[PDB]
């Protein structure tokens, strides 16, 4: 009974470290000019005038 | 298009020799082993007349269905009479399939140079059945290929009865010609020796490794000499093939061990391949030169000459082996095969009509 | 001098397997760091770590392919488990050609040097793993990089051929007194059936690579279309090697799983003759299909229909093996030790990665999935989760017998769960990126493919931590490993039964079906003086 | 290096198996040129004695602790594989008899004793 | 069409061939889901019932009926899968009368389009080259690494035959919505056919590797009406 | 009204690399004889201008004007 | 003596106390040039593969 | 001398430098070479 | 096993090889050959005397293996009936692998012979390339090979009847009947009209009949070491495995040449 707790709390502290490493490579990114909300709202008007994705959905907004 | 016919004919010949030869892993024995070949020999000329009436594609799939139901009746048959009936229907299905398939390869591929290559590929199925585990992968591969064939032939485009536009020459008119008979005799006397060698080999002397080199050499020989027979002349290939069959047949009595049979067996199989792929296109050439172009009865005659060896082989071979023995039988068949080879020169330029 | 004559000038077959393991560990570390370099660049849109260089991205992908198709999986599955276990299972002293075993080892360190030197003298070799002719000519890659990379695929070919001939020649005439070739264990059959494909596939690769070399440097024009050749010929001459190859990587895995399923579930394998016939059918039907990698090159309409028919047939023999493993695990008693965890995680993920192969087999459906990340997600569920899992299970199964030192159970379980979680996070959104339409071999992508690329960059950092924990597991095995056998009862090879008392069990401890687990555990240098007897 | 043997009753090692020599102008015979473990087989097969046995285990009678099956070996251990008294009933189970302990085959029950020659 | 950010499934169709592809994939997924659920339930039963058990059935090792049921039942599934696959392979192609031909030659890192008809007596064939718009020169709202300077403009409800070749290395023409993926190898011509049912814009990317600028080579197809196509062809 | 080449069942496959060459050779064969202004030799002109890329035609014309051309244009 | 030194060299290769490749009094002439020139052949392809990584040509 | 530390090419116990340094340096080189290759080919092509 | 003094001799009929240094040296020679051939073909070395040292050291390494293979069989005497069967199985599985290299080269011929491209005007042997007439020196080579296949049968049937002069003469005649093949085929490469770079035709003709050239230098070497080892009394009338491997290697090359003469030299249209 005192070994399954050890395996569980060994896997949790293996997932927490990788999240903190990946977060450090996430603040320091090269963000291009197209990834902004005021640029992905201008693309929706062009995709609305020339009718695109009629059945499902079109939305280029992901902030 | 045109290649799926080649696939269908290859699988038809494969199932022909698989249901003929492979009966033991998957006198009464002389009559039971030759029950298929004689009934095929009888019912071969009827299909050549039937394909002129009802057309090519229907007898092929009728023969496939007849072969399937006859094998499944043979699966759980115990009495002798029902077993004989089952093997008779197996033979009569296998007689429709090969004749109609070879005729339809003759019909579609009109060019002379391509016909030899395609029939050289198609005749290679006569040794894969001799070579051939669980075998349920291969049967469903065959079922998928024939499903493709049925979809293209009967589903996408409608098919009526549709008799042929021209009327062919009858069978007796073909039998009065000397060239077709003397072309058929080469295949018959080439296959007679390898037909008789099989039952007398347990008498003289594991089992699969003796027959394996012929199945290795046959595919290579037919696929190479289907293409190269156009430039070299087919009569020369037939002459050299009969010579090499005779020499390799006489090589066997000097051998005194099981491992010494590997080298002549190659010299059998390659040679008989160069007998086949040279001489079976040229029959379909001769009718295009002297007669009217319906290819059913001529390849019926060719299948008759092919199956005569397997019909007459074991029953006479056992009697000769009990009478005189193995080496004199091999000597007389080798001298016959060498002696036939001079007269194949006559097919260099037949008179046109 | 005794160091040289025993670890450099060697004859013993079991002493080359440890050198193969040490080489395979290094060549599986290098490629994994190269994969971490790739996955840290494919994270968010833009040009992040490699500043603007689209070379040194294709070079990294090529060198990550070669170092783990040729330098990790084959040396581990042929050198470490084939050279060591096959003489002990069939009951022979050593191999038939021992000097050929030594040359088959020592051809590989000169093959590593040329590949590492194919990425420093020039721009590099960014041709992909499949070194296609009209890109890898003298108009795009003009330097000593492709030439030194196709000389690293010759030495490995010679080593594999010389090992395969040794494996076939040994099992034919070097068996014990009472073994026919129908009482052999299943691992020996796996090694035999991979050694026949190694004979029948490698000459075609050697011919195609040599003709590419002659096209590059002796101006011969086999595959240049301005002199009368076709590039497509090379594709034929590559893929006739390519599809036997990917069964060579997976057949030695299967037999290993069988042993674990036969051991920790105390039942014999359901239908062994069906299993060896199934492996024979899989080995034979891997040679009659090669053109399903090329459906978009412009083939006929009657040739695609043959290769859709001949590809889906291979599902029939593999299902026999999977359902026989289920029937073996059904009735018996199951104790969950660290080999059986990897065994249980192999029967589910090979099925998931293999069911995607039926979708890609159709020529109509391959028009939507070719050169797309669906293919990558298909073959990573089978390569990383089918072969590497079998390798880890084989290590955790046979390492106490070979080495004599035990390991901590808890850290091995933590490693297994970290591998499971991180690898299932990494390769699953590749299916979604493939279905939406992301092509292969691109450094930069449109902004719509961003979000899933943020998630598949997170599991790789989980898997590298598992590799580091595996390194610490090996270190804890080597130091103080004599005292790691009383912590847990995982060290016992088989458990006591219901009626079998403990006092009776301590007298008669090992019950087996092979010669392997009854040896003294360091195996002796000369392990059979008098021959073994089988009834 | 020493006196040459004529039969395998006079072979006390590898020092008795060199042999005489051939003559100048003659293709030599194997009884005139053979040294090692090759000539030992040759001197065995011209009498009828098989030096390297290929006869499997006794599968006739079972094993009692009072009357055990005697397995012959030149070492203190020999690996014995049991597969049954009708010779294919029992599965393959391997055992190691020793000069201090007898194996007993947990499924069928035959006892094996080691005879040290 | 355009890719969507958190995509799970296919893009939307504008050609009968892509609808056949979608229908065949949704037919195969039925049987694959059935097989995966059967295997997962058997492992769940094995884990829940037979874990750490006292009784071992160590003599159930032969089987004769059950080995036929896992050999014939997957075969029937393969035949049922193989029927519509062959129908889709043979049936949906250019059986009758294509109405246009556009040659799309692939150079090193751009595309070259020739509209081979509309020939004058002197050889005044309409032709253009399509490049990629760089990130620095983009206007407000254009898609990065997909938007071009010249786009292939075609009518709706008209069979169009694309003949694809190349001049340098092996390329691959792709428009995902239209169901077109054919190679471009430097010494032979390849053909595909497309019919477009609704107006819009259709985007695509190259597939087979060609060198450094593999990620910047888009394809853009506009599907105007017939009047707009005639007015566009009298300007170029 | 948007008319192009039909089916031409002698070349039914996906590789149209022989249709181009055959149309080019047939046009130059029927223009060596029967004059240069004749009516069915503009079916071939529209046939190879609708499938062949232009650079291939330019290279073939230069190779013809240098005398250096592998073909069967001599009937 | 005669051409049958076979019954003489078979009493020498047995009971030698040296390895087989250096037992005869002739193996010097084979083993000295081979190991001499191998250490030049290997030492020349580790100088031209490090000079070439730095861009120097000949 | 047959025993539990006899079949390995490296010495583990009774050693001057402790085993942690040769165990760590092996993995350090193995995960440090393909960054050196990227550094060299980045610096040869202008970019930092 | 119940022979009296049985402990003093080995109890299983298999060969335990002593420790040898040659696998490492072969690999160190192939390292130098691979890197030198990769480098001299693009500059970086200049002098062409390192490649020749690499090839010479490789060939001396194989020769130094085969010495220790001979001494372990004619002097130490460790080749029982089982080890000979293992060596025969081994050599058969290299002859089979060396056949399948020629299969890929034959399939590289039929993929262009049947279906030539548009750049070559559709024709085998194309315009401007005059082929080699097969009623000249390629007949002489075939008849010399068929004679050499017949002379070694008089050499293997004279070592079984214990005639020494009659094994030496046949091997001598065969060794001079393979040197003439190389001398004729090096004269057919200096009197030709087309090179390796003149077509796809001149590129596949000098790549299937050039591997055969390298494979027939090996028979001259293997027959020299079979004449020289018979002159010094190493062959008995029942234990000779050097002759049996050279006979199986010659016949495969004859059969391969009979397929390099109907496909490459005769069939052109
Ligand atoms: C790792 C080894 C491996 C394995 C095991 C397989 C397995 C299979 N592969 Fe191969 N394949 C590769 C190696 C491998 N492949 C690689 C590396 C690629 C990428 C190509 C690259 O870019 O170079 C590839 C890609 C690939 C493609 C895509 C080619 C392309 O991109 O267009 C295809 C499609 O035909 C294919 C075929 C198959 C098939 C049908 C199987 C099948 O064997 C899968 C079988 C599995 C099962 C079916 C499970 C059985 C379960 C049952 C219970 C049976 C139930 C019955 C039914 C499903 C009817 N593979
Ligand atoms: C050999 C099989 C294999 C393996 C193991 C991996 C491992 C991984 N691969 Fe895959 N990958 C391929 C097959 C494989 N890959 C191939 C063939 C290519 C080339 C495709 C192309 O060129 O077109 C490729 C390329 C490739 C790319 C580049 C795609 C491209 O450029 O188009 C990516 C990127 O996401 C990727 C993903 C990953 C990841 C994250 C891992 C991670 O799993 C890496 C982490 C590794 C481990 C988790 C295992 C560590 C192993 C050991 C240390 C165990 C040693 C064993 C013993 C002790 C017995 N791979
Ligand atoms: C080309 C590469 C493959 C060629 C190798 C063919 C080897 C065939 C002969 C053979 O199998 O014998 C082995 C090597 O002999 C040999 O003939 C040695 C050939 C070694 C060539 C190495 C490749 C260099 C390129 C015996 O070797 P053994 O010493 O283990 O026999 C120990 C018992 N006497
Ligand atoms: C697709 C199927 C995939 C199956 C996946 C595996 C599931 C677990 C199988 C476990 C093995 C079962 C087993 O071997 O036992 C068999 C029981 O038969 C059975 O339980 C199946 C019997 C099938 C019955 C079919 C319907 C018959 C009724 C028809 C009425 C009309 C025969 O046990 P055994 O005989 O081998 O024991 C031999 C004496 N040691
Ligand atoms: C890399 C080039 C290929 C490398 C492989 C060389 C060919 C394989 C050699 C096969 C030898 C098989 C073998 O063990 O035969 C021994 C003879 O060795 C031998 O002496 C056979 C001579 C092999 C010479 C190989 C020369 C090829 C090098 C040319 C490269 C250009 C037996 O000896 P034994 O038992 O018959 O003696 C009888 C005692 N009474
Ligand atoms: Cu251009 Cu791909
Ligand atoms: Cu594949
Ligand atoms: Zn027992």
């Amino acid at each position: 009974k005192e070994d399954k707790l050890y395996i569980f709390w060994g896997t949790v502290i293996g997932i927490v470290i990788s999240a903190t490493i990946f977060g450090a490579f996430r603040y320091n990114r090269n963000v291009p000019k197209t990834m902004n909300r005021e640029w992905q709202a201008a693309s929706d008007e062009y995709l609305k005038s020339k009718n695109a994705e009629p059945f499902t959905g079109y939305s280029q907004i992901q902030s | 298009s045109r290649k799926l016919i080649l696939f269908i004919v290859f699988l038809a010949l494969l199932l022909d020799n698989m249901l003929l030869t492979v009966v033991v892993p998957i006198v009464q024995v002389g009559l039971l082993f030759a029950s298929k070949a004689t009934v095929q020999l009888i019912t071969n000329p009827f299909i050549g007349l039937l394909t002129n009436r009802i057309g090519y594609p229907i007898p092929i799939f009728a023969g496939f269905c007849i072969m399937f139901v006859s094998t499944i009746m043979f699966a759980f048959s115990s009495s002798y009479a029902f077993l004989l009936i089952a093997r008779s229907l197996q033979g009569i299905g296998s007689s429709c399939s090969s004749v109609a398939g070879m005729g339809m390869l003759a019909s579609v591929y009109t060019d002379d140079e391509e016909r030899g290559n395609v029939m050289g590929i198609a005749l290679g199925g006569l040794a894969m059945g001799v070579l051939v585990g669980k075998t349920a992968p291969f049967l469903v591969l065959a079922a998928l290929v024939l499903l493709d064939g049925a979809i293209q032939l009967f589903v996408l485009q409608p098919s009526r009865v549709q008799p042929e536009s021209q009327k062919g020459t009858p069978l007796t008119t073909l039998l009065k010609d000397p060239y077709i008979l003397i072309a058929a005799g080469s295949i018959c006397f080439a296959n007679m020796g390898i037909a008789m060698l099989e039952p007398a080999l347990p008498i003289w002397m594991q089992l699969g490794v003796a027959f394996l080199p012929a199945s290795i050499s046959y595919l290579i020989g037919t696929n190479i000499f289907g293409i190269l027979a156009h430039k070299m002349g087919r009569w020369l290939c037939a002459l050299l093939g009969m010579i090499i069959v005779g020499v390799s047949i006489l090589c066997i009595p000097f051998a005194k061990n099981i491992y010494g049979l590997i080298a002549p067996n190659f010299g059998v199989g390659f040679a008989i391949g160069m007998v086949d792929s040279s001489m079976m296109p040229i029959m379909g050439y001769l009718v295009d030169l002297r007669h009217v172009s319906v290819y059913g009865s001529v390849y019926a005659i060719a299948d008759v000459a092919f199956c005569m060896g397997y019909a007459i082989g074991p029953s006479a071979g056992g009697a000769i082996a009990k009478a005189i023995g193995f080496p004199w039988l091999m000597t007389i068949i080798g001298i016959i095969d060498i002696l036939f080879a001079p007269l194949c020169f006559f097919l260099r330029s037949p008179p046109a009509k | 001098m005794n160091y040289i004559n025993r670890w450099l000038f060697s004859t013993n077959a079991k002493d080359i397997a440890v050198l193969y393991f040490i080489f395979a560990l290094f060549c599986g570390l290098l490629g994994s760091i190269m994969s971490l370099i790739l996955r840290l660049e494919l994270s968010a849109p833009g040009n992040q770590i490699l500043m603007g260089n689209h070379q040194l991205f294709n070079v990294v992908a090529t060198a990550h392919a070669v170092l783990m198709v040729f330098f990790l999986v084959m040396p581990a599955a042929i050198g470490f488990f084939g050279n060591y276990l096959l003489p002990l299972m069939i009951g022979a002293s050593d191999m038939s050609f021992a000097r050929l075993n030594n040359i088959s080892f020592w051809l590989l360190p000169p093959a590593l040097v040329s590949l590492l030197a194919s990425a420093l003298i020039e721009n590099g070799a960014g041709t992909g793993w499949t070194v296609y002719p009209p890109l890898a000519g003298v108009q795009s890659h003009s330097g000593p990089s492709v030439d030194l990379a196709i000389f690293a695929l010759h030495l490995t070919s010679i080593s594999s051929l010389l090992g395969a001939i040794n494996f076939i020649t040994t099992t034919l005439n070097m068996r014990t007194i009472g073994m026919t070739m129908s009482k052999l264990p299943l691992f020996v059959w796996a090694v035999v059936f991979t050694s026949i494909l190694l004979l029948l596939s490698l000459p075609v690769l050697s011919a195609g690579v040599t003709l590419l070399l002659l096209d590059r440097n002796f101006n011969t024009s086999f595959f240049e279309p301005a002199g009368g050749g076709d590039p497509i010929l090379y594709q034929h001459l590559f893929w006739f090697f390519g599809h036997p190859e990917v069964y060579i990587l997976i057949i030695p895995g299967f037999g290993i799983i069988s042993h674990i399923v036969s051991t920790y579930s105390k039942k014999p394998v359901f239908g062994a003759i069906g299993m060896v016939y199934a492996m024979g059918s899989i080995g034979f039907l891997g040679l009659l299909v090669w053109s399903h990698h090329m459906y978009t090159v412009g083939l006929d309409v009657d040739s695609r229909a043959y290769f859709t028919s001949a590809t889906m047939v291979i599902a029939v023999p593999t299902g026999i093996k999977i359902f026989s493993w289920l029937a073996t695990l059904y009735g018996g008693s199951i104790r969950y030790t660290t080999p059986m965890l990897y065994a249980f995680a192999f029967l589910f993920l090979f099925t998931v990665g293999g069911l995607s192969g039926v979708v890609l087999s159709n020529a109509s459906l391959d028009i939507a999935f070719h050169d797309t990340y669906y293919v990558i997600g298909h073959f990573h569920y089978v390569l990383s989760l089918g072969a590497v899992f079998s390798l880890f299970a084989g290590y955790y199964y046979w390492s106490p017998l070979i080495t004599g030192l035990y390991y901590n159970n808890n850290l091995a379980n933590i490693q297994f769960w970290l591998l499971f979680i991180g690898t299932n996070v990494t390769f699953f959104p590749m299916h979604f990126l493939g279905l939406n339409g992301m092509p292969r071999r691109i450094p930069d992508y449109p902004d719509a493919f961003a979000g899933w690329n943020a998630i598949s960059s997170f599991g790789s950092l989980i898997s590298i931590i598992s590799v580091i924990l595996f390194a610490y597991v090996i270190y804890d095995q080597l130091v103080n490993g004599l005292t790691n056998k009383q912590l847990s009862t995982n060290s016992l090879f088989k458990n006591p039964d219901f009626i079998e008392s403990n006092i009776i069990f301590n007298d008669n401890s090992i019950k087996s079906s092979s010669i392997d687990f009854l040896l003294t555990s360091p195996p002796l240098p000369h392990t059979f003086n008098t021959p073994a007897i089988q009834s | 290096q020493f006196k040459t043997a004529t039969s395998i009753a006079e072979v006390e090692g590898l020092e008795n198996l060199v042999g005489p020599g051939a003559k100048t102008g003659t293709v030599p015979t194997d009884l005139e040129q053979a040294t090692g473990l090759e000539r030992y087989e040759l001197l065995g097969k011209l009498e009828g004695i098989e030096v390297f046995d290929e006869t499997p285990l006794e599968a006739v009678r079972k094993g009692t602790m009072k009357d055990p099956i005697l397995i012959d070996s030149y070492d203190d251990y020999r690996y014995v594989g049991c597969t049954g008294v009708p010779a294919d009933s029992h599965n393959i189970e391997w055992l190691k008899p020793t000069t201090e302990k007898n194996a007993r085959c947990w499924e069928c029950g035959s006892v094996y004793k080691l005879n040290f020659l | 069409d355009v890719p969507t950010p958190w995509g799970i499934f296919f893009q939307d169709s504008a050609t009968p061939n892509m609808e056949g592809i979608i229908e065949l994939h949704n037919n195969i997924m039925f049987y694959l889901v059935l097989i995966l659920t059967f295997v997962s339930y058997i492992l769940y039963t094995i884990i829940y019932n037979y874990s750490n058990a006292t009784i071992v059935h160590k003599y159930m090792n032969h089987g004769q009926l059950i080995e036929i049921v896992w050999t014939t039942l997957p075969a029937v599934i393969l035949l049922i899968i193989a029927f519509p696959s062959f129908i889709l392979l043979y049936l949906c192609d250019e059986v009758i009368s294509p109405a246009m031909t556009i040659k799309a030659i692939g150079l090193q890192w751009y595309w070259k389009y020739e509209y081979s008809d509309f020939i004058n007596d002197d050889g005044e064939i309409v032709e253009f080259e399509s490049y990629v718009i760089p990130e620095e020169l983009l206007e407000d709202g254009q898609l990065r690494l997909l938007d071009v300077d010249a786009s292939v403009v075609v009518p709706v409800d008209t069979h169009i035959r694309f003949i694809v070749s190349s001049a340098d290395v092996i390329h691959d023409f792709c428009v995902p919505a239209l169901g077109v993926k054919v190679d471009a190898s430097p010494g032979r011509l390849n053909q595909t056919s497309a019919l477009i049912q609704r107006e819009g814009v259709y985007y695509g990317q190259c597939s087979e590797l060609c060198g450094v600028m593999h990620s910047a080579m888009p394809i853009k197809i506009e599907a105007v009406s017939l009047y707009e196509f005639i007015n566009w062809l009298d300007e170029q | 009204e948007l008319k192009t080449v039909g089916f031409d069942a002698r070349f039914p496959q996906q590789n149209q690399t022989k249709h181009c060459y055959q149309s080019y050779l047939d046009y130059h064969k029927c223009i060596t004889v029967k004059g240069e202004d004749f009516a069915p030799c503009k079916v071939f002109w529209k046939t190879y201008n609708s499938l062949c890329p232009s650079a291939w035609v330019e290279e073939w014309d230069e190779q013809r004007e240098k005398g250096i051309f592998p073909g069967n244009l001599k009937v | 003596t005669a051409t049958e030194k076979i019954i003489e060299l078979q009493k020498f290769y047995q009971s030698t106390n040296k390895p087989i490749y250096a037992a005869h009094p002739r193996s010097k002439y084979y083993l000295i040039p081979y190991f001499g020139l191998l250490g030049v052949s290997v030492a020349a392809t580790l100088f031209y593969t490090g000079r070439a990584c730095f861009g120097i040509k000949d | 001398d047959v025993g539990p530390y006899s079949n390995l090419p490296f010495k583990v116990k009774n050693r001057r430098v402790p085993y942690a340094v040769p165990h760590f340096l092996f993995f350090a080189i193995g995960m440090g070479i393909p960054f050196f290759a990227c550094y060299v080919q980045l610096k040869r092509s202008g970019s930092i | 096993m119940r022979i009296q003094n049985r402990e003093n001799l080995q109890l299983f009929p298999f060969h335990l090889v002593t420790n040898s240094p040659w696998p490492l040296t072969t690999s160190l020679a192939l390292m130098s050959l691979a890197l030198t051939l990769g480098l001299t073909m693009h500059g970086y070395i200049g002098n062409h005397l390192w490649l020749f040292l690499a090839i010479s050291l490789v060939l001396s390494s194989i020769f130094l293996w085969v010495r220790d293979v001979v001494i372990e069989g004619t002097y130490l005497g460790d080749h029982t009936i089982a080890v000979r069967k293992g060596l025969n199985i081994g050599f058969m599985l290299f002859v089979l692998s060396e056949i399948l290299i020629f299969a890929a080269l034959f399939w590289s011929y039929f993929h262009s012979a049947m279906g030539p491209t548009i750049e070559i005007g559709c024709q085998w042997p194309p315009v401007g390339i005059t082929s080699i007439k097969p009623t000249e020196l390629p007949l002489l080579n075939t008849i010399i090979l068929l004679a050499s296949g017949a002379t070694v049968t008089w050499a293997h049937h004279s070592i079984l009847y214990k005639d020494r002069q009659g094994t030496l003469v046949g091997l001598f005649i065969t060794t001079l009947l393979i040197i003439l093949f190389v001398g004729c085929q090096v004269l057919e490469y200096t009197w030709a009209t087309f090179t390796i770079a003149d077509s796809v035709f001149g590129s596949i003709f000098y790549a299937g009949t050039g591997l055969h050239f390298i494979h027939m230098v090996m028979l001259i070497v293997m027959l020299a070491i079979c004449y020289a080892r018979m002159y010094f009394y190493h062959f008995t009338s029942n234990h000779h495995l050097g002759l049996e491997t050279t006979i199986l290697y010659l016949h495969v090359l004859d059969i391969i040449w009979l397929f390099l003469y109907i496909v490459f030299y005769w069939w052109g249209c």
